């Protein structure tokens, strides 16, 4: 809520929005286009098969 | 018909995981595998289940022991005494 964007002629300031729901979780896996908000175990640890 | 020893089957090894008198086993076969056990008490309490879908299973092991048969892979055995301190 202090960024303008003088594109056109008008100066416009937006937000910050109140609805801070990031639909992404903290931990996310990503695949090509299908995005999975998955609790991936970690680098360095993942159990075999898992 | 003769008693040939076919070159034969084998299922991928299990993932042994410890708990208190309990075997969690994340398991992941190639094909449907008949798993089964024998709680070696005079209470047998055996189990049988063909496993083709990978499955984390559980086994209440007793004090004296249990055995474990991942397919025609040889039978395992396990001491589960305490772990609850």
């Amino acid at each position: 809520g202090e960024t303008p964007a003088k594109i056109g002629d008008a100066k416009l300031i937006i937000g910050p929005l109140s609805s801070a729901w990031s639909p992404f979780d903290n931990k996310v896996v990503v695949y090509g286009h299908e995005v999975y908000n998955y609790d991936f175990p970690e680098y360095g640890t993942g159990k075999a098969g898992s | 018909p003769v008693k040939a020893k076919c070159i034969a089957t084998l299922a991928p090894e299990p993932l042994v995981e410890h708990k208190h008198r309990t075997l969690i086993l994340h398991l992941h076969p190639d094909h449907p595998t008949l798993l089964t056990t024998r709680s070696l008490g005079s209470d047998a309490n055996p189990t049988r289940q063909w496993i083709e879908r990978p499955t984390t299973v559980n086994f209440t092991v007793t004090g004296e022991g249990l055995e474990y048969t991942w397919g025609n892979h040889p039978p395992k055995r396990v001491w589960a005494q305490e772990s609850g301190e």
